[PDB]
């Protein structure tokens, strides 16, 4: 039993600390309601993911018996969900609420938090059918109430509820739930909760191919300005992919890059790869070459390899390399649900090559164009070369009769007005950040004006004495 | 912080032996995947008979 | 000043990075490892190729030697505290650090050297301590450590002349700039120390000139060579002992382009094997080629690539293929007409590049400032 | 995409789809957001059998597009058909707007109540009173007094 | 009761907008 | 009843009031600093006219919280000490201040150069270490 | 194929359909192809005889181009077709840029002095 004894020390140490931790959190929720301002609620909620994996069956068992001291229905059904710890010789009376507090019914906020915990622990427990049932009880209750502080906690409960169905692989069943919730979220409430809902309702559309009706919701529904800087990261990504599939590339790149910089740095490493993967594909379609810095990061080296090799063929005008790169890694493109965007790169592989070929040569034989671009024939080279001229890919015209593509000497770009346009873009935003910087400057000043230099009584007393002697 | 577990985190499986550990001005011109330069030159003289 | 032997690094590199060099280094490398009682480097020494199963017996007697020595200094340390002290105590700790640095891992050495720094009251020795931190830092390419003590050494050199140390510092800094792909700094620093090379510990003079000539041409322009490496008295004499390198330098100036490539191929293969240059061996060959092309195209206006196919190395399709890639890259101002087989030069003013990069430089800084903003205030 | 069948010029066939939309006017309303305004076109149509049930759908769709002014306008078009089930989480959203619009209309009228005043819609007026009586029938008197003052009646 | 609150706050909001014009009006004068 | 048109408008006003109040304090705190700055600069003219303070050296502390100081080109004086300054800090030779006419120690100014250090500055025996020792 | 200029394949696929003749749609593509091809050739090229454009796509010597030329330009001459494109008189002007630039700089002044 030596091995069991060693495990007992670790288990006992962990549960005691967290149990005290839950008590600290609950007081914050009571504090937030006590002060009538919902800001405190986030203080316990933020740590919720960190403490998510720091709870055991023993931890939860006391909580249900501890916080819900009143003989509520919870003990009727909550106990069977969670395995009861065996009779322990070292038993202590753990009552978070004493006297009137224990008898007094738990507030909705504390009620939401605790129930939020049991589902969370169950999720780590892999039990789903049970989680959904409990989730339904927790979710059904918070809809009936209309407390202002409950919205913040409800937001989290809103999210994890969908996750429960995710492992349940239902999705469709929960869609109407969010749509209705966003229905009440906009009007009955006004913010801080529909941000989480919008991402969730948006997510279900992406999980399937339901892009057609997904774009409808974005165009109509708006998003709160106060999105906690965490929900905003998801909103940009999903909205980035929606525009990505519909040829709205220009805003696709800007939306994602904004999501990238607003995305958490230290954690959320899993979704950094997915956001990066789509951005490099969206950039490639646009034509701009993605930066090489993020193909060398420790957490992106392996993931981006199937996409780094792609950028090797796209950057080089040759088309055969792209085809030879597709057959090698086509499967992983299937696996990541992005192959749809790659099969449309064949046009870009020609546009880039024709751009460089027309940039480096001045009068190249029409047949020679096909060989360098692996066009497979000279007859069709004219059209794409001809077509490339219309869109503005290259400038100079072609000699149909002779059979050579000529290029115009495009020099002295500085005189043109384009450099001023490029400077306006940088100038406008650079002058923007300074305005924002002053925005946070007027917050810090708070009760910092009453600061006497040396003193008040000492100066006054000395002056009066000197004046009397000055006269005589 | 509020880490996102919904998006799977791909396994790192990285080379922790400091393969490169170099900070340069790396551009995209360093990976043309060409077979060195001596080889191309070496076959050049023989290909043209010189 | 050879305790942080840099030559060991070269043997390690030749053994590890080039997968096709595993035959001759087996002889020289082993003797050094056993000699001097190197144990920590040995632990990682076998971690590259394979376990080398028959190795425990050889180091069975070697490990015990280390323990006796360290206790010897520890015993001497107690005597040092209870004896003359001051100078005696400082040498004792320095003696310990030198062995620890010369034996194995930094951590004991780095903590040891830092401890002795405070007790050393002579500025001259402080440079000795810091200079060691450059050697072991350069050994393992520890940019974080190297990038710091270099400023530390420079600050110390300001107080008191120590011009000899400053000249020594230039070579050490020069090596760093050559490990990193910053040749321009290395050429300026190395050329200043060509006439003053007291750092025989690494890169004996014969190799120092080759490095100064290998980076001089990729760094500076033609008028600068005329009075820095060609007319230079110090460098021209050393090349007499080196036939291969001398023909490489003068080929570019003499415009014998055919011999240039044959000389650039050998430097190509030698740079890969050589440590501190393999990381950017590909960059050197490609960059030198562009430097050669622009040299030839500058004079004329409408030379034919058929003429280039002979005076710049054999091949008409190679010059066509090679030239095309470089024009697209944005360098090598020239523009090719295939049907008539003629390349016509152009003269882009020194503003398009200047503007094209002031926006690209600005973007890099601008992105950095943006990322700082999001870091603060959530 | 079931609303697809709204152009066959078949008066009985058209209405069958409109019946279905209301039950699915929340799960996937988005598709019928702006690409389909034919609900109003049919609500002006002389075909009858409609002009009050389309208004139910017509106002419901505009409910979450946010244009409460449009939602209020069509909502009254259903008349007794719309607010009959006065017990729900939707009736209160429009009614809360009917009082909102009326109060902004009654006040503007008080400036020039001696003729040449705006023709306050009769149907809206009845709705607020019907809500007003629901206050009295609920016996809650405190709320009743204020709404009288706000309405300027 | 409730009417004593809806119309009691209405005054407060129409008040905070008056201090937004005096404070932002003295700034243009204090700075001068 | 009607607690859905009446508890909804009340809440909407509550939100529109908190943000405006939040914006206000950020706006009147800014003005408060500017008002103070004008006040400070307006009192400087009336402040940069009180007679300056003599600078002296306290040779030795005395009893009853009284010190004996020697003023710059002038005779010695026994002067009282302002209560803001503890007599314990008043030490042998150091630099102090006197008010203008009712001399009283105001502040312990930066310490004067030690007389020995002056000797080491006139005489300039160069600093040397064992490293620059030869043979 | 339509996204790029590769069109010789489009007619090759026009004769290879998986479901059926599908001609109810290929007729629609004809409007989306010929109009595009003519537009591309409209650039500042030189004369093109009525021998390439005639036997290029599917037809040998029809009258469609005659109608095609009539509704498009391609002035008829001595077997000489012209396609002139200058786009030079309109550019090289700053008076219109003057009004746009003036508004731009003022905004820099606007957002540099007044408090937001």
């Amino acid at each position: 039993k030596t091995a069991a004894a060693a495990a007992e020390h670790s288990q006992r140490e962990l549960d005691t600390v967290t149990l005290e931790d839950i008590k600290e959190h609950v007081k914050q929720l009571e504090k937030a309601v006590s002060g009538k301002e919902p800001r405190f609620v986030l203080r316990a909620l933020r740590m919720l993911p960190s403490t998510s994996r720091r709870l055991n069956h023993y931890v939860l068992y006391k909580a249900v018996q501890g916080f819900f001291t009143s003989n509520n229905a919870t003990r009727d059904f909550l106990l069977p969900f969670l395995e009861e710890p065996m009779d322990t010789e070292a038993d202590l009376q753990f009552r978070p609420r004493t006297g009137k507090a224990a008898s007094t019914p738990l507030l909705p906020e504390v009620e939401a938090y605790l129930q939020l915990l049991v589902v969370i622990f169950m999720m780590n427990s892999k039990r789903y059918k049970e989680a959904q049932k409990i989730s339904d009880d927790l979710m059904q209750k918070i809809s009936t109430q209309n407390r202002r502080a409950l919205d913040l906690v409800a937001a989290k409960c809103y999210y994890y509820h969908a996750r429960v169905y995710e492992f349940l692989d239902k999705l469709d069943v929960v869609r109407s739930f969010l749509h209705a919730r966003l229905r009440t979220a906009t009007l009955r409430h006004d913010a801080d909760g529909q941000a989480t809902l919008l991402n969730l309702l948006l997510r279900n559309y992406l999980h399937y191919s339901l892009y057609d009706q997904a774009e409808k919701l974005v165009s109509k529904s708006v998003f709160p300005e106060q999105a906690n800087n965490n929900e905003w990261a998801r909103y940009l990504y999903y909205t980035g992919r929606i525009k990505a599939i519909q040829l709205e590339y220009s805003e696709a790149r800007r939306t994602m890059t904004n999501a990238l910089r607003k995305a958490p740095q230290h954690t959320a490493v899993g979704f950094k790869q997915t956001v990066h993967k789509l951005l490099i594909v969206v950039e490639l379609l646009l034509g701009e070459i993605p930066d090489r810095l993020q193909f060398r990061q420790p957490s992106l080296k392996r993931s981006l390899m199937p996409y780094f090799l792609l950028t090797q063929a796209v950057r080089t005008g040759n088309l055969a390399k792209f085809n030879q790169v597709l057959d090698q890694f086509g499967e992983k493109f299937q696996a990541d649900g992005t192959y749809t965007l790659i099969i449309r790169l064949r046009h870009n592989v020609i546009k880039t090559g024709v751009r460089m070929i027309s940039l480096s040569y001045s009068r190249i034989s029409l047949a020679d164009i096909a060989q360098k671009l692996q066009l497979d024939s000279p007859e069709d080279a004219e059209f794409i070369v001809a077509k490339a001229i219309r869109d503005g890919v290259i400038e100079a015209s072609i000699n149909h009769e002779k059979g050579y593509v000529q290029s115009k000497e495009m020099i002295d770009i500085y005189s043109t007005r384009e450099p001023q346009l490029a400077f306006h873009q940088r100038i406008s935003f650079c002058l923007d950040i300074h305005n924002m910087s002053v925005k946070a400057m007027r917050f810090p000043p708070k009760s910092y004006n009453k600061d006497l230099e040396s003193a008040e009584e000492r100066r006054e007393r000395e002056q009066q004495d000197l004046e009397f002697a000055k006269e005589m | 912080d509020d880490e996102f577990e919904e998006f799977p985190a791909e396994d790192w499986a990285g080379l922790d032996e400091d393969e490169d550990a170099h900070v340069w001005e790396d551009n995209w011109d360093d990976d043309n995947v060409e077979d060195d330069f001596s080889n191309q030159l070496r076959a050049e003289l023989e290909k043209h008979g010189y | 000043p050879k305790n942080p032997d840099l030559r060991i690094a070269q043997l390690r590199f030749l053994l590890s990075l080039p997968e096709h060099r595993g035959d001759a280094a087996v002889r020289d490398e082993l003797m050094a490892a056993v000699r001097d009682n190197n144990m920590a480097p040995y632990y990682e020494a076998l971690c590259k190729s394979l376990d080398w199963q028959i190795d425990v017996d050889l180091l069975n007697k070697m490990k015990k030697a280390n323990e006796d020595e360290l206790k010897r200094l520890d015993e001497e340390l107690e005597d040092a505290e209870k004896n003359l002290g001051e100078s005696e105590i400082r040498d004792a700790m320095m003696a310990k650090a030198e062995y620890l640095c010369r034996i194995g891992d930094k951590e004991g050495a780095l903590t040891a050297f830092r401890k002795t720094y405070d007790k050393t009251v002579a500025l001259g020795h402080r440079l000795d301590i810091v200079f060691y931190l450059l050697r072991i830092g350069l050994f393992y390419m520890d940019n974080d450590l190297i990038t710091r003590n270099t400023e530390k050494a420079k600050s110390l050199i300001e107080e008191g002349g120590d011009w000899d140390r400053r000249n020594r510092l230039k070579v050490y800094q020069g090596l760093y700039c050559v490990a990193i792909r910053d040749f321009k700094q290395a050429a300026e620093l190395f050329l200043d120390t060509v006439s003053t090379f007291t750092s025989y510990e690494l890169m004996d003079y014969k190799t120092f000139v080759t490095y100064t000539v290998y980076v001089s041409m990729i760094a500076l322009e033609r008028p600068d060579l005329r009075e820095k490496v060609i007319k230079g008295a110090e460098i021209l004499e050393v090349l007499h002992s080196l036939p291969a390198v001398r023909q490489y330098l003068f080929s570019l100036y003499e415009c014998r382009y055919s011999v240039f490539f044959q000389s650039l191929a050998v430097v190509e293969q030698e740079m890969k094997k050589d440590w501190l240059f393999a990381p950017h061996y590909r960059y050197y060959v490609r960059e030198m080629r562009i430097h050669a092309y622009s040299q030839l195209l500058e004079s004329y206006r409408s030379l034919t690539l058929g003429y280039m196919a002979e005076a710049f190395g054999v091949g008409v399709e190679f010059i066509d293929q090679e030239l095309s890639r470089f024009i697209a890259a944005g360098r090598l101002h020239c523009k090719i007409d295939k049907v008539n087989e003629i390349v016509e030069t152009n003269r882009p003013d020194s503003k398009n590049w200047q503007y094209q990069e002031t926006i690209k430089k600005g973007d890099l800084l601008l992105n950095r400032v943006q990322k700082l903003s999001r870091v603060i205030n959530m | 995409g079931i609303i697809s069948l709204l152009d066959e010029d078949e008066p009985q066939l058209k209405e069958f789809a409109l019946h279905k939309l209301n039950a699915v006017v929340n799960d996937f309303w988005a598709e019928i957001s702006e690409s389909v305004d034919k609900i109003e076109v049919l609500y002006e149509d002389e075909g009858f059998r409609s002009r009050q049930f389309a208004a139910l759908v017509a106002s419901k769709v505009f409910y979450h597009l946010g244009a409460f002014e449009e939602s209020l306008n069509y909502a009254l078009g259903a008349g007794d058909l719309f607010n009959v089930n006065d017990n729900s989480e939707y009736v209160e959203t429009i009614i809360a707007k009917c009082i909102d619009h009326y109060t902004k209309q009654c006040v503007e009228n008080a400036d020039l109540p001696e003729g040449e005043k705006k023709p306050i819609d009769q149907r809206l007026e009845g709705i607020v009173n019907k809500m007003f009586q629901r206050c009295l029938d609920d016996h809650k008197y405190k709320q009743a007094i204020g709404i009288a003052l706000e309405t300027r009646r | 009761d409730l009417y004593s609150r809806y119309k009691k706050l209405q005054q407060e909001l129409e008040f905070l907008e008056v201090q937004e014009e005096y404070i932002k009006d003295e700034q243009k004068n204090l700075k001068k | 009843g009607l607690r859905q048109y009446y508890l909804s408008k009340i809440e909407e006003l509550q939100l529109i009031v908190n943000d405006k109040s939040q914006n206000l304090r950020r706006l009147q705190a800014q003005r408060n600093e500017l008002n103070a700055k004008v006040r400070l600069l307006r009192e400087e003219l009336q402040l940069l006219q009180e007679q300056g303070s003599y600078v002296g050296e306290v040779v030795r502390a005395m009893d009853k919280k009284k010190v004996l100081v020697k003023v710059h080109p002038e005779g010695k004086f026994v002067v009282d000490v302002d209560k803001n300054i503890d007599i314990n800090d008043v030490t042998p030779n150091c630099r102090v201040a006197l008010r203008n006419d009712s001399y009283t120690l105001h502040k312990i100014l930066p310490n004067k150069v030690d007389p020995l250090v002056s000797l080491m500055m006139v005489e300039k025996v160069p600093d040397s270490t064992y490293e620059m020792i030869g043979g | 194929y339509l996204m790029e200029g590769s069109y010789n394949k489009v007619f090759l696929a026009k004769g290879n359909i998986p479901a059926e003749s599908y001609t109810f749609f290929i007729d629609i593509l004809l409007d989306t192809i010929r109009d595009e091809i003519a537009g591309c050739i409209e650039k500042a090229y030189e004369k093109i005889l009525f021998t390439e454009a005639t036997r290029i796509l599917f037809f040998n010597t029809p009258k469609k181009m005659t109608d095609y030329a009539k509704k498009r330009g391609w002035v008829l001459g001595p077997n000489n077709y012209y396609s002139f494109a200058s786009q030079q008189q309109k550019p090289e002007d700053t008076t219109i840029p003057s009004t746009e630039l003036a508004k731009q700089v003022i905004e820099y002044a606007r957002q540099l002095e007044m408090i937001v």
